[PDB]
DNA sequence: ATCAATATCCACCTGCAGATACTACCAAAAGTGTATTTGGAAACTGCTCCATCAAATTAAATGTTCTTAAAGGTCCTTTAAGAACATTTAATTTGATGGAGCAGTTTCCAAATACACTTTTGGTAGTATCTGCAGGTGGATATTGAT
DNA sequence: ATCAATATCCACCTGCAGATACTACCAAAAGTGTATTTGGAAACTGCTCCATCAAATTAAATGTTCTTAAAGGACCTTTAAGAACATTTAATTTGATGGAGCAGTTTCCAAATACACTTTTGGTAGTATCTGCAGGTGGATATTGAT
C-alpha cells in the first residue's frame, strides 16, 4: 500500500502542465458556453472553428495568467491556498472592478 | 489689435457653455472645469473616430458613415450611455438627413 | 441655416466634419458621420454637466469646478469606467475610508 | 448546466499550469464566475463587428479584433 | 496634558486630505526633481510652467492611486500598516514590473 | 548665466509629503521604510514621462518642453490627463 | 475565386533562411510570426501617424519612423533597430 | 524592371509593399520615399532577433522546425522583447515553468 | 540507513500529418519615365514667457521624547483540501450528410468629391466693470479620552 | 454617564482674482450650388465549411473514504511607528529684469503626387513527393517516503 505527501502530485501537475502548452479545458462544454454566451447578443449566430478556438486559447491565457497573480496574492497573505479573496484583491487591482 | 497676428486656439467651449445653460440655467463654470471639459470632448471625439478608423478599414471600407461611427459607440461605451448615444445619434441623423 | 441646425444640435457639426477630414481616419468621410458624432458628444456633454451641477449645488456653490468633475464622475459607474484611465487635473479623490481601518 | 460544464478537475489544471499549488474549495464557482464575465465582455464585442459585417457567423478575425481593443492581443489566428 | 489614541490624527488626516483637491508635495522641490531627471535625456533644456505642473498632476495622482492598492494589500494580509512588499505587489499585479 | 548642478533632488520629496499622499491614498499607517520606496517608484515614473514628453521635444527641434509634451507623453503612458491642452 | 490574402510569410521565411538556414517553421508558428509583423507595423505606423499629426505635418518621412521606433521599442531594441532603419535608408539613396 | 527598392537596401522584406500599406492604411495625406525603407529594416529586425532567439530555442529541444512553444520561450526569455510583446498572448505557447520557491520540499527554502 | 514503490530519463522505433517540392496561370503590384503641384525647411524676427535674482514673509521639515498597540512569533485545535481508488458520465472520434451563408461577381445610382464664388462667425484683442468664493473671523456644537 | 480639552462646525464679512461684458475687426470656415466621379448596395450564385446525425472508442469527472497538515485563533513579547512639541530649514511670495526661443511670416525647390506604359511576382490552384517528430514501448537511474 502506496501514499505520497499531501502537495506532491500538486507538484508534480505543476511541473507538467508549465513544461506542455495543450488546452486543458474539454473541447465541446466551452463551445457550448460560447454559444450560451453568444445567444445573448445575437440569436441564431454561426461560429467559425477557429473563431471558437480563438476565443478558448485567450480564455485561457487569461485564466493561468490570472492564477499566477492570484497566487502571488495568497502568498502574500502568508498563505498556500488561493482563496476568492485572493482572485477579488489580484482583479481590483488590475482595473477589472474599481 | 494684434501683434503681427497670433493663430486661433479653437475649442468647444462656447457649447460646452450652451449645453451648461440647457441643464443648469444659473451655474457657471470655471476656467480649469472648461479646460478638463474640453479635453473630454477631444478625448472621446479621437477615441470614437478611431475606433470607426479601424472599422472600415477591417471591412475594406473607405468611408466612415454614420454606421461606422454607431458602432464605434456601441464598442466604446458602457450600457446605458451607448442605449442613449445610440438613441441620440439616430435622432439627429435622421432629422438631418430629411432637412431640405 | 447652419448645419448643426438642420440636425438640432448645440455643437458643431460643420467642425466635427473638418476634424474627420483632417485626422485621416478614412480615405471618405460620408455626411452622416459628424452629424452622429457631433449628437453623441452633446449627450456625453449634458450627462457629464448635468452630474457636476448637481455636485456644486450639493456643495452650496454655483461655479462648477475640476472638482465637482471628478465627483460627477467617479460616483457614477459608467462615466467613470469610459474616464477608467483618464485623470481630472485638480480634482482629487472621493472620501473613502476602508471600514478595518475605522476605530472600533 | 452549461457553466457547470466547466469541470472542477479543468479549473485545476489551469491553476497547476498557473503555479498554484494547494486550491481552496470555493475557487471554482469565483473562477466560473469570472471566465464568464470575461467571455460576456469578448464576445459582446466579436459580435458587434459580426453584426456590424451583417455577417451570422463570428469569424476569428472579429474574435480577435475584439481581444485587441480588450488590450488581451493575440497572435495567430488573425490572419 | 490631554493625548490622541494613535490613529486618530491619522484618520482625521484621512478625511482631511481626501475631501481637499491642493498638490501636497512642494511645488519647488518637485520642480527641481524634473528638471534634475530630464537632464539624461537632454543637456540645458526649458520648461514651460504648465508642463511641469501637468507631471506633478499625474505624479501625485499616480502616488494616490498606488496607495489605495497597496493599503488593499497591507489590508489583505492583515495589516494596517503598508510595508515596501505591498508597494511591489501591487505594482507587480499592475503589471509595473514583474 | 548659470545652470547649476542639480544632482539627488530626489530627496527633496520628504518623509511628511509622502505621507500626506499616502492618507489622502486612504493609509493609517506608513513603514518607515515606505518612504525609500515611494522615492523609488516616483523617479521611476517620472523618468518614463519624461523621456517620452523630451522624444517629442526633440522631435519638434524644441529646446523648450511644452505642456503637450507632457500631455501626448501621458497619454501614450497610458494615463491620460485631462485640462492641460489637447 | 483568386482574392489576394498577402502575408508576410515568405520574408518571414527569406530571413529565417539568413538567421538560420538548417530550420524550418510551422504553420502554426509561421502565423503567430505573421501576427506579430502586423502588429508591431501597426503600433509603429500609428505612433507615427500621430507624431506628425502633433506637429502639424502632412508627410510621414524616415524621421518620423524614427521617433516613434524610440518611443516604441525598448532602451536597447530601439537602439538596434535605429541602426538598422539607418543603415537601409543610407545604402538605399547611396544606390545608383 | 531593374532593381527591386528591396534590395538596393540590402532588405529582404518588401519595401515596395510597406509603401503601398502605408498610404491606404490612412497614417497620413503624404508618405516620404524613405519612410518604408527604414519601416522595412526595422520589421526585418524584430524578425531576425526573434527567430533567431527561437532558431536557438528549437536547437535545446532537438528540433529542426519552430513550433509556436519556442516563439514563447524566446520571446518570454528575453527581458527586452517580453516587455514589447507583454500585452500579447501567442497561441499554443504555454508559460515559462516557474514555481514560487515558498511552495517547495520541506518549508520556506 | 534499509528498502520497496512509483516516477523520471534515457535510448530507440515508426506511421502520417503536415510540410514541401514542381508546374503554370495571372491579375494585380512594383517600376520607370515624364509632366506638374506643393509642404515645410530657411530665413528672419516680433515679442512671449521662462530663467533668475533679491528681500521679505510664511509655511513646512525635522529631530527629538514618550508610549503603546501594532506586528510577529510560538504553540494550540479545528477541519478543510490532497491523494487515491471504484464508478459513471462525458467527451472525443468517425463517417456520412444536408444546406447555411460567406465570399465573387456584375450591376448601377445615391451620394461622395471636386473647384468656385459667397456669407457667416468664432476667435483675438483691447478696454472696463462686475461677482463667487477663499479665507479669516467668532461663537456654538460635536468628538475624543480620561474619568 | 460626567468632565475638559480640542476639533469641527457654520454664520458672517471683505477683498481680489478671476469671470463676464461691452466693442470692434477678420481670416479661416462653413455655406449654397454648381459638374464629375465612384463607393459599395443589391442581387445573384457557387462551394466552403458549419451543423448535426448515430455509433463505435477513448478519456475524464464525480463520489467516496481515510488523512494530514494547513489555516486561523488566543496569548505573549518585542518594537517600531504615532502623537506632540521645540527648533530650524526651506518654500513661497512679490517684484522687477535679460534674454532664449517659440511661432508668425515670406519664400521656392528637392520631393512629393499624378499618370500612362512596361515588367515583373506572390498568391493560387493542382499535383505529388517528402519527412520531422508524436507517441509508441524498453529498461537503467531517480526520486520519495514506507521503515
Ligand atoms: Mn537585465
Ligand atoms: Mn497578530
Ligand atoms: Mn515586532
Ligand atoms: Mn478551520
Ligand atoms: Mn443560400
Ligand atoms: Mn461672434
Ligand atoms: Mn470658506
Ligand atoms: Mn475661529
Ligand atoms: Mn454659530
Ligand atoms: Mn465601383
Ligand atoms: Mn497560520
Ligand atoms: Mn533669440
Ligand atoms: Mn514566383
Ligand atoms: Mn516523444
Ligand atoms: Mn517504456
Amino acid at each position: 500500500p502506496h501514499r505520497y505527501r499531501p502537495g506532491t502530485v500538486a507538484l508534480r501537475e505543476i511541473r507538467r502542465y508549465q513544461k506542455s502548452t495543450e488546452l486543458l479545458i474539454r473541447k465541446l462544454p466551452f463551445q457550448r458556453l460560447v454559444r450560451e454566451i453568444a445567444q445573448d447578443f445575437k440569436t441564431d449566430l454561426r461560429f467559425q472553428s477557429s473563431a471558437v478556438m480563438a476565443l478558448q486559447e485567450a480564455s485561457e491565457a487569461y485564466l493561468v495568467a490570472l492564477f499566477e497573480d492570484t497566487n502571488l496574492c495568497a502568498i502574500h497573505a502568508k498563505r498556500v491556498t488561493i482563496m476568492p479573496k485572493d482572485i477579488q484583491l489580484a482583479r481590483r487591482i488590475r482595473g477589472e472592478r474599481a | 489689435g494684434k501683434k503681427r497676428r497670433k493663430t486661433r486656439k479653437e475649442s468647444y467651449a462656447i457649447y460646452v457653455y450652451k449645453v451648461l445653460k440647457q441643464v443648469h440655467p444659473d451655474t457657471g463654470i470655471s476656467s480649469k472645469a472648461m479646460s478638463i471639459m474640453n479635453s473630454f470632448v477631444n478625448d472621446v471625439f479621437e477615441r470614437i473616430a478611431g475606433e470607426a478608423s479601424r472599422l472600415a478599414h477591417y471591412n475594406k471600407r473607405s468611408t466612415i458613415t454614420s454606421r461606422e461611427i454607431q458602432t464605434a459607440v456601441r464598442l466604446l461605451l458602457p450600457g446605458e450611455l451607448a442605449k442613449h448615444a445610440v438613441s441620440e445619434g439616430t435622432k439627429a441623423v435622421t432629422k438631418y438627413t430629411s432637412a431640405k | 441655416k447652419t448645419r448643426s441646425s438642420r440636425a438640432g444640435l448645440q455643437f458643431p457639426v460643420g467642425r466635427v466634419h473638418r476634424l474627420l477630414r483632417k485626422g485621416n481616419y478614412a480615405e471618405r468621410v460620408g455626411a452622416g458621420a459628424p452629424v452622429y458624432l457631433a449628437a453623441v458628444l452633446e449627450y456625453l456633454t449634458a450627462e457629464i454637466l448635468e452630474l457636476a451641477g448637481n455636485a456644486a449645488r450639493d456643495n452650496k456653490k454655483t461655479r462648477i469646478i475640476p472638482r465637482h468633475l471628478q465627483l460627477a464622475v467617479r460616483n457614477d459607474e459608467e462615466l467613470n469606467k469610459l474616464l477608467g484611465r483618464v485623470t481630472i487635473a485638480q480634482g482629487g479623490v472621493l472620501p473613502n475610508i476602508q471600514s478595518v481601518l475605522l476605530p472600533k | 448546466d452549461n457553466i457547470q460544464g466547466i469541470t472542477k478537475p479543468a479549473i485545476r489544471r489551469l491553476a497547476r499550469r498557473g503555479g498554484v499549488k494547494r486550491i481552496s474549495g470555493l475557487i471554482y464557482e469565483e473562477t466560473r464566475g469570472v471566465l464568464k464575465v470575461f467571455l460576456e465582455n469578448v464576445i459582446r464585442d466579436a459580435v458587434t463587428y459580426t453584426e456590424h459585417a451583417k455577417r451570422k457567423t463570428v469569424t476569428a478575425m472579429d474574435v480577435v479584433y475584439a481581444l485587441k481593443r480588450q488590450g488581451r492581443t493575440l497572435y495567430g489566428f488573425g490572419g
